[PDB]
């Protein structure tokens, strides 16, 4: 390095550099696989946020909707 | 900086709450804290303005007195008010800590001098003026003597026209815009204080009583390595810092355009 | 487009109508005041938002209010000349 | 000892290099080994071009060059119109002698605040008119 | 003629001139409007005859003011100056006709100028002007002061008289042919001939004696005696470093003869292309048209003066008086910029009040092409600097625009003086030296062109779109100085010619600051300095010739010019000479920052704050019946602009003057 | 740890200036600079006499300030703001006199405004009445306390504009 700091030059502070890179190609690939999973989930989340709630679902969607018993208890308790 | 941003954010969102959330009672009714505050918002703002004016007048005047006397070469003529209250609090804290030790704390206690007193009063001025602007925006967001019907309009609107004498920067968002400059100033003052006392404790203690010390011993003196980073002689590891120093200067100057024209 | 509203405090002096740059306003018969007329805003689609009516209003606080709506800007309210949205 | 063996041994606070002096000795050895005083930029970019007397080197104004700029690239500027200075000195000395003879007496320094009678005044001199 | 109608009764009315101020003092806006419209004689009560009366009498009163200022300058030179010491030895003693009191330790401001004198070093070149004029005695300076005071009294009397001598029938001010002929033949031609006579008869003998070294009263109380056949300007006075005063006198005689000849050919109607200018003659017979044209003429002449006073040396020792030449250049450049923006303003006023010329009917192409040229100029010129910065930071000097790297040679910048090789020196200083142009000069000159073109763009847009535009079609009805037309149509802020000037002033200030920095750095690096020994000299310049190497980058400008050369002003507190300059540096920074308050904020916030404050006054029964009001929008803009320009100019003033004073002493 | 230490005199960060090495050095340096500046001019010069006067001023200033407290590190005289009246460089005396003068100015002014109650008088000052009020403002402390007590100073907030409307009417 060509240090430009007065304190660095005075005290001889150094930026030690390893001989070998910390992570290997396989480790970087695994991290990238996890990042890809994150990206897919994030795209799905962005789509959901963009489209918001769909109150029409009760007209065509399968099932009859459900409220968890704890959610019902919270509703009964109130705010 | 993050703390200052969050504080001004809390103020801005309180103003927005008043604009579009608070359900004000009828005028004569005074039952909630917000209504009680709105009853004497004028007194609040006038007293805050008085405090800000006092702090600014006296801090700037003492600094200018010291500046002129130092320029004429007579440090003995400087007004140097010893920080007796802060020193007493610090001595009590040190007494408690010493008792605990008898039963190290570094940087929790610092020498504290008249320069510290002046800088603390400057920072108090900054805080008081920022709060003045934000409180005025919040308490005039719903209505004002100049614009009584400000509830109907959005949180941020351009103006109300050149009539009624002119209505630039009449919205609560415009008060936030204005208080943002102050936040940046008061935060710059705080950061300059910390950085100067950190770099040169002794020089800060002896010379921080007049503004030329801040302008010369802190900015001009310590600006050398950054500007010298890259030149015709060569470059060093601070060249990136020197290019971002100038890029940001240019960004500031560009902001001047949208602010003025 | 902007929203130009008129309130009964109106005294029918016609200054808003005379100050209108794009003829958004017109006086209409009324019994609320002594002048027996109140300004109306039928052509609010042409309102540009200059608030000259508001400048010319005499009443203590304005009997005519122009609320700006930047989201609903139209070519008439923007005074577009070189480009046409019609 | 020496930088080579210092770096071969290495530094580790956790195990042996519990001495700040040893730590900074190793740091200085590493600095000397791996750091350079300057980036090594060509010295030419630092040398001046205009006003240093070396303008002709760059050939900036080759087509119809300006005569007033010296052609020499050594970096030295000759004095323009050197030949006139002796002539000017001779002219001014000759004029000094001519006026001295014309007056007939030695020149007397004028007084900034002094008052002098006009040579043609009809009244008796109070202060010498010269 | 009837002087019984001039009474002091109207002195206490304070607003009689403006009918809009009849309802006196209902608010503070009334005070501000009174001041703003005090001198707007066109919109004031009366008639066109009264407007002409006021214009002419005010011109005469200002003439008297200038004469008073000149008389004060002469008096200070005579009694409160070291002009005697400077005349005997100009080099050793710095000019100083300025002394400060010892009130609060303020005596520290006075600095050593001579053995028996201590004061403030002046930078106006008045000592050199006196020396050129031949003024070498306190009696002569005293009589010059007396003449200036008598002229002041005469001009004051003339203004007072003409306020009543001129009646509604008066028309002498509309006789443009007579006015121009008289000014061209008498004021200029005869004036120049008479001044050539003055030089030949008074200054030439005195200046020749001073150059020789003679200081004899009898001598102080044969043209071309010492001037050789060398072309004027090609040979400077070896003992003074300036053009021969006999050559100057011959110049003035020739100029007067030329002016008289021009006037006589105009009198005889020899000029034939009257039709090409007849349209302008008919259109521009207006107060504001003439004011704009004259302001532009004097701005250009001031810029030419700024350049020539330095490049071409004519005053004795002003060439080596580095603070003097620098201050003269900077002052006259600033005046050029201010009067140019003034010309733009009054062009806009003329367009508003009168019918414009037909070039306004294709204004869209004009301003469109000016916008394009401004954008292209700025892009290329400033992006060369940005490219240099980025590449040099990345570590690739070979990729930058500089003399060693890619070079932009100014091929068109060619000599015309044809001077001999070498430089001219006088007592350890470089009186004259050729400026060598390269990539840095190319870049800085194109920056100059860019800034000039943008300022011109703002002024021309204000002038051409004053009457109406696509946005607002009744700008003529709105007038000249209005804040806006409303938040409508997107927002019509600063659509008025007044606001166009308000921005053109910022841009003129930016242009002039860059010009001042260019001149200062180039002169310090490549022209001024000392020399160390057919003889060849190595020239040691004050800035060490760093302009050509460092000026190619904005970082170089920031470091080698502002930071590096602010050492004198920034470290001036202890020094008796320039402690005032350091304090003014600080205070100008403060004022410039304080201007941003008005430049960024708006009326409504301050009005609401004022009302909240006034609540407490009303509570305590302090009721001001001149109801406090926030400054109008246009006034806030004006205050911000004034403080901004004043602070910037003060910082530059203190910085450059401190540097020059310290370096030369 | 003692009531005696409450006084600013008994503090470890301050010392008497006459016994402060930094204070002595600073003044010695100021005197040296002034003398060096003086030496440039001729002995019998008016500027020489002025510099002698300035040197005398500096010496008298040093003698006067020797009694005041100043920090050990920098040795510059300090201003006591605790509230101790009987201490050199006390802030109370200037504070009290300024407060009296400022109250005088405010009272005078308020009294003129109350007496006139007219924008015309505000613009064209009734100089006799203005001078009368300026002279009368000397008893402002007693007059102001009496008016505050008797209710002639402040008016109920219902008599003045409160501000903008924050609710529906
Ligand atoms: C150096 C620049 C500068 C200065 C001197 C001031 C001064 C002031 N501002 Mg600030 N202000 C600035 C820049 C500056 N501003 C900028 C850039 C903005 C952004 C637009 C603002 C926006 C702003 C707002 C919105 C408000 C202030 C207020 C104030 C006052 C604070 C109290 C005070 O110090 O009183 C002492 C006075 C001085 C130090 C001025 C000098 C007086 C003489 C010379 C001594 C004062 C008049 C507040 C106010 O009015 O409080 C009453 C307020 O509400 N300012
Ligand atoms: C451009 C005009 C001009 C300017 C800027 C100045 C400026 C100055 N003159 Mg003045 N002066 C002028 C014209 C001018 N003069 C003229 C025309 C004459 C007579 C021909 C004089 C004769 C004169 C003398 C004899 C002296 C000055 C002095 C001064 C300085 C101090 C003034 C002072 O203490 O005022 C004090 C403040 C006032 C008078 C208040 C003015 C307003 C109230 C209402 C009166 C100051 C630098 C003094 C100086 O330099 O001392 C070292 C000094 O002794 N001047
Ligand atoms: C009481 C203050 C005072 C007074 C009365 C004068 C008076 C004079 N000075 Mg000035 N001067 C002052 C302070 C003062 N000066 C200070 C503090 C300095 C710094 C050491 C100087 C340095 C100085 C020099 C070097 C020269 C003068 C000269 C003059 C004469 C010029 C005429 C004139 O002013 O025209 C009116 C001119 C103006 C109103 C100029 C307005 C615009 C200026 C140039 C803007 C520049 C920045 C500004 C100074 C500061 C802005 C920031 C600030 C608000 C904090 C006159 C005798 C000249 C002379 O010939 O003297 C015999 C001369 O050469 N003065
Ligand atoms: C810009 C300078 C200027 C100009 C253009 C004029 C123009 C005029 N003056 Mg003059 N005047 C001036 C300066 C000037 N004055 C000054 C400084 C004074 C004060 C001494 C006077 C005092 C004065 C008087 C007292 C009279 C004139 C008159 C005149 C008229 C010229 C007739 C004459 O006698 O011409 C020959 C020269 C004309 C309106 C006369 C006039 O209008 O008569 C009808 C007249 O009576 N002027
Ligand atoms: C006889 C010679 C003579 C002389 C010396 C002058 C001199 C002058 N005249 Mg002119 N004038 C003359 C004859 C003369 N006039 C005649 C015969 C007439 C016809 C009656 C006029 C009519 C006339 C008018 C109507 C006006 C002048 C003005 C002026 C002044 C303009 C200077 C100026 O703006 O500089 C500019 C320099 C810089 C910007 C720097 C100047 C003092 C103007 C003025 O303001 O006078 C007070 C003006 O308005 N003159
Ligand atoms: C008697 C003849 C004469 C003399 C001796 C001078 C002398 C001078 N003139 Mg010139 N001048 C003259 C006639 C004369 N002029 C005429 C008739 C006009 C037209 C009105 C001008 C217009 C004029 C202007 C506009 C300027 C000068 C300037 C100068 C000065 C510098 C010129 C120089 O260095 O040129 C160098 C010489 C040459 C390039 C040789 C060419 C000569 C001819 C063309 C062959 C000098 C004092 C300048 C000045 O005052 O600077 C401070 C200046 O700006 N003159
Ligand atoms: C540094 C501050 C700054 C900057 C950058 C500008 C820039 C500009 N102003 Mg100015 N202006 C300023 C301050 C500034 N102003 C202030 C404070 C004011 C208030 C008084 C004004 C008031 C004002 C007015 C009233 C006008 C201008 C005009 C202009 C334009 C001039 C022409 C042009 O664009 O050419 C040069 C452009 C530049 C130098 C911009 C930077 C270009 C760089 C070097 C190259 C870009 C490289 C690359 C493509 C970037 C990609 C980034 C991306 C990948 C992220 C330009 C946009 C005029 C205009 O618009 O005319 C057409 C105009 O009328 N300005
Ligand atoms: C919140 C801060 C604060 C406040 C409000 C006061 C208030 C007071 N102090 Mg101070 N004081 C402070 C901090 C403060 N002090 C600190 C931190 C110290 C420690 C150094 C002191 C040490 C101190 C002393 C030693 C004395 C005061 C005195 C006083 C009185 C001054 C007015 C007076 O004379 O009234 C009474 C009217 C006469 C008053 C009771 C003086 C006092 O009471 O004098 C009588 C006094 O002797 N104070
Ligand atoms: C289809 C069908 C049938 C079938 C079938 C049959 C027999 C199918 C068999 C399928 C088979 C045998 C499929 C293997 C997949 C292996 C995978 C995906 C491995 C990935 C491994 C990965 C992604 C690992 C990656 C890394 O971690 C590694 C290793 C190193 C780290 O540094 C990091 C990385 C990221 C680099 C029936 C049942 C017969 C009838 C039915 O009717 C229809
Ligand atoms: C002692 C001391 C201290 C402390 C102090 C304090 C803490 C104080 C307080 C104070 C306060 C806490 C006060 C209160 C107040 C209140 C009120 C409520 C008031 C009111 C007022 C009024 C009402 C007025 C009126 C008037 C007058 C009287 C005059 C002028 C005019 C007028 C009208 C303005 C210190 C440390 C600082 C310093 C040292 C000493
Ligand atoms: C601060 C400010 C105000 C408020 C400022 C006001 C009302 C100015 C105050 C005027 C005073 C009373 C004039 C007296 C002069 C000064 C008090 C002098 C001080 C001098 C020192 C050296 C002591 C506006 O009204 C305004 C309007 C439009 C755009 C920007 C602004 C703006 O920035």
């Amino acid at each position: 390095r060509v240090p430009g700091g007065k304190r660095t030059k005075e005290l001889g502070l150094v930026v030690p550099i390893p001989e070998e890179d910390g992570l290997t190609d396989g480790q970087i690939a695994a991290l990238f696989v996890v990042a890809l999973v994150v990206l897919i989930a994030a795209v799905d989340l962005a789509r959901s946020l963009y489209f918001g709630l769909q109150p029409n679902k009760f007209k065509t969607a399968k099932g009859k909707g459900s409220i968890t018993p704890f959610m019902k208890r919270l509703i009964e308790n109130g705010f | 900086y993050i703390a200052s941003f969050l504080a001004i954010a809390s103020h801005a969102h309180a103003a927005i709450t008043l604009v579009r959330d608070w359900v004000a009672p009828l005028e004569l009714e005074s039952s909630c804290t917000i209504a009680r505050i709105h009853t004497h918002k004028a007194a609040i703002i006038s007293h805050l303005s008085w405090v800000s004016l006092w702090l600014g007048f006296h801090t700037l005047a003492i600094y200018s007195h010291n500046d002129t006397n130092m320029a004429f070469g007579s440090p003995s003529k400087q007004i140097l008010i010893e920080p007796t209250n802060a020193q007493l609090i610090q001595e009590s804290s040190g007494k408690a800590l010493y008792s605990f030790a008898i039963n190290s704390f570094g940087s929790f206690i610092y020498p504290i001098g008249p320069g510290d007193l002046y800088v603390h009063h400057a920072i108090a001025l900054g805080l008081h003026v920022t709060v003045l602007i934000l409180l005025k925006g919040a308490l005039e967001a719903r209505g004002s003597k100049l614009m009584p019907d400000k509830m109907e309009h959005s949180f941020g609107f351009s103006c109300d026209g050149p009539g009624r004498g002119g209505t630039c920067d009449i919205s609560a968002w415009d008060c936030f815009y204005l208080a943002m400059f102050w936040m940046l100033n008061t935060n710059a003052w705080i950061d300059f204080y910390f950085h100067y006392k950190y770099l040169a404790p002794r020089q800060f203690s002896e010379s921080s009583t007049y503004l030329e010390s801040w302008f010369r011993d802190y900015l001009w003196f310590n600006s050398a390595p950054l500007i010298r980073a890259y030149s015709a002689l060569g470059t060093n590891d601070l060249s990136v810092q020197a290019w971002f120093f100038l890029l940001t200067h240019l960004a500031w100057a560009t902001g001047f355009m949208f602010l003025i024209s | 487009s902007h929203a130009v509203k008129i309130y009964d405090t109106c005294i029918g002096c016609t200054l808003c109508v005379r100050a209108c740059p794009t003829d958004v306003l017109e006086m209409v018969p009324a019994t609320v005041n002594a002048a027996k007329q109140v300004a109306s805003s039928p052509r609010v689609e042409d309102c540009v938002g200059c608030k000259r009516c508001e400048t010319a209003c005499p009443t203590d606080f304005l009997s005519i209010r122009v609320y700006l709506q930047e989201n609903e800007e139209t070519q008439y309210s923007l005074g577009l000349d070189l480009a046409d949205w019609s | 000892p020496s930088d080579e063996e210092i770096l071969a041994k290495g530094c580790d606070i956790r195990v042996d290099c519990t001495t700040k002096e040893q730590q900074f000795a190793w740091a200085k050895a590493y600095y000397r080994k791996y750091n350079q005083e300057t980036d090594g930029k060509d010295p030419k970019y630092s040398k001046p071009s205009t006003g240093a007397g070396v303008f002709r080197k760059f050939k900036i104004d080759w087509p119809n060059p300006d005569p007033s700029i010296p052609d020499t690239t050594d970096g030295t500027y000759p004095i323009r119109n050197e030949d006139f200075l002796p002539i000017w000195k001779q002219q001014q000395e000759d004029l000094r002698a001519k006026m001295k003879e014309y007056i007939g007496r030695e020149f007397t320094e004028i007084r900034w605040i002094g008052d002098y009678d006009n040579a043609r005044s009809p009244y008796k001199p109070h202060n010498g008119y010269y | 003629a009837i002087f019984r109608y001039v009474n002091a009764t109207l002195w206490s009315k304070a607003g009689h001139f403006n009918k809009a101020l009849s309802k006196g003092a209902k608010t503070t806006t009334w005070i501000w409007n009174l001041h703003a419209s005090a001198h707007d004689f066109d919109i004031q009560q009366g008639s066109a005859g009264l407007i002409a009366r006021k214009v002419f009498s005010s011109g005469l009163a200002h003439l008297s003011l200038v004469f008073f200022w000149l008389g004060g300058m002469h008096f200070h030179g005579a009694y409160l100056s070291n002009y005697s010491a400077w005349l005997k030895d100009p080099k050793s003693v710095a000019p100083s006709s300025h002394i400060a009191y010892s009130l609060v330790g303020q005596d520290i401001l006075n600095s050593y100028t001579s053995q028996y004198f201590s004061g403030i070093t002046i930078t106006s070149g008045f000592f050199q002007l006196y020396r050129s004029e031949g003024i070498v005695t306190q009696s002569q300076l005293k009589y010059a002061c007396a003449a200036s005071l008598i002229a002041t009294l005469i001009c004051l009397s003339g203004s007072y008289l003409h306020m009543q001598l001129m009646s509604k029938f008066t028309s002498f001010y509309k006789k443009f042919q007579s006015l121009s002929q008289s000014h061209l033949i008498i004021m200029f031609g005869f004036g120049s001939v008479s001044f050539s006579a003055h030089q030949i008869h008074e200054a030439l003998p005195i200046n020749s004696l001073l150059d020789s070294g003679i200081w004899d009263p009898q001598l102080f109380s044969a043209i071309l005696l010492g001037t050789p056949s060398a072309i004027t300007g090609k040979l400077l006075n070896p003992s003074t470093g300036s053009i021969f005063l006999s050559q100057v006198a011959a110049h003035h005689l020739a100029v007067g003869i030329v002016f008289i000849t021009l006037g006589l050919i105009k009198w005889c109607n020899l000029f034939f292309s009257r039709n090409a200018i007849l349209s302008l003659r008919l259109a521009y017979m207006d107060y504001h048209a003439q004011l704009s044209i004259n302001l532009a003429v004097w701005a250009s002449l001031s810029m030419v003066a700024a350049h020539h006073l330095t490049e071409i040396p004519v005053y004795p020792y002003e060439s080596t008086d580095y603070p003097t030449v620098l201050c003269l250049f900077v002052h006259h450049a600033c005046l050029s910029g201010f009067f140019t923006v003034a010309s733009g303003a009054h062009a806009s006023i003329f367009v508003i009040r009168q019918l414009p010329t037909s070039e306004i009917r294709h204004r869209d192409p004009i301003i469109g092409h000016l916008i394009w040229v401004c954008i292209a100029l700025g892009l290329h010129s400033f992006g060369l600097y940005c490219h240099n910065d980025t590449l040099e930071a990345l570590g690739r000097p070979e990729d930058t625009f500089c003399d060693n790297s890619i070079q932009l040679k100014p091929i068109f910048a060619k000599q015309f003086l044809g001077l001999q090789p070498g430089i001219e020196v006088l007592d350890g200083k470089i009186v004259r030296m050729t400026q060598e142009l390269g990539t840095a000069d190319f870049m800085v000159h194109h920056i100059h062109a860019f800034t000039i073109h943008v300022t011109l763009l703002i002024l021309l847009k204000g002038v051409l779109y004053a009457r109406n535009s696509r946005l607002v079609s009744d700008k003529l009805e709105l007038g000249f100085a209005y804040p806006c037309d409303g938040p409508g149509r997107g927002g019509t802020c600063q659509i008025s010619p007044w606001d166009h000037l308000f921005l053109a002033v910022f841009w003129m200030y930016n242009c002039l600051s860059v010009v001042i920095f260019h001149y200062f750095w180039k002169m310090q690096s490549d022209v001024w300095g000392s020399y160390v020994h057919h003889s060849s000299l190595t020239c040691s310049h004050y800035s060490q010739g760093d302009f050509s190497v460092n000026s190619i980058t904005i970082n170089g400008w920031l470091r080698n010019l502002l930071w590096s050369e602010a050492s004198q002003v920034i470290q001036s507190y202890a020094l008796p000479s320039i402690c005032s300059y350091g304090f003014i540096f600080l205070a100008a920074h403060f004022v410039w920052a304080f201007s941003l308050m008005f430049l960024f904020s708006g009326r409504a916030y301050w009005q609401e704050l004022i009302e909240s404050i006034l609540w407490s006054h009303h509570k305590l029964k302090i009721v001001p019946h001149i109801q406090p009001r926030a400054l109008s929008i246009s006034q806030g803009r004006a205050v911000g602009l004034t403080h901004y320009v004043l602070g910037g100019i003060g910082c530059t003033w203190a910085f450059i003057i401190s540097r020059m004073l310290v370096l030369t002493t | 740890n003692t009531p005696e230490h409450w006084t600013i005199k008994a503090s470890k960060r301050l010392e008497l200036c006459k016994d402060n090495k930094a204070y002595k050095k600073k003044f010695k340096d100021e005197l040296y600079k002034t003398e060096k500046q003086q030496k440039k001019y001729a002995t019998g010069s008016a500027v020489y006499a002025r510099f002698n006067k300035k040197i005398a001023q500096i010496k008298n200033r040093q003698e006067a300030y020797g009694d005041r407290l100043c920090g050990k590190q920098d040795g510059n005289p300090r201003v006591v703001a605790t509230g101790e009246w009987n201490v050199r460089a006390s802030v109370m005396w200037p504070a009290s006199i300024f407060l009296y003068t400022a109250g005088w100015i405010g009272w005078a002014g308020r009294s003129y405004l109350i007496r006139t109650n007219d924008e015309t008088k505000e613009l064209n000052i009734d100089v006799p009445l203005a001078l009368t009020c300026m002279a009368s403002g000397f008893s402002w402390p007693v007059a102001a306390w009496q008016e505050i007590v008797n209710g002639e100073m402040a008016v109920p907030s219902s008599q003045i504009h409160p501000g903008g409307p924050y609710t529906q009417s």
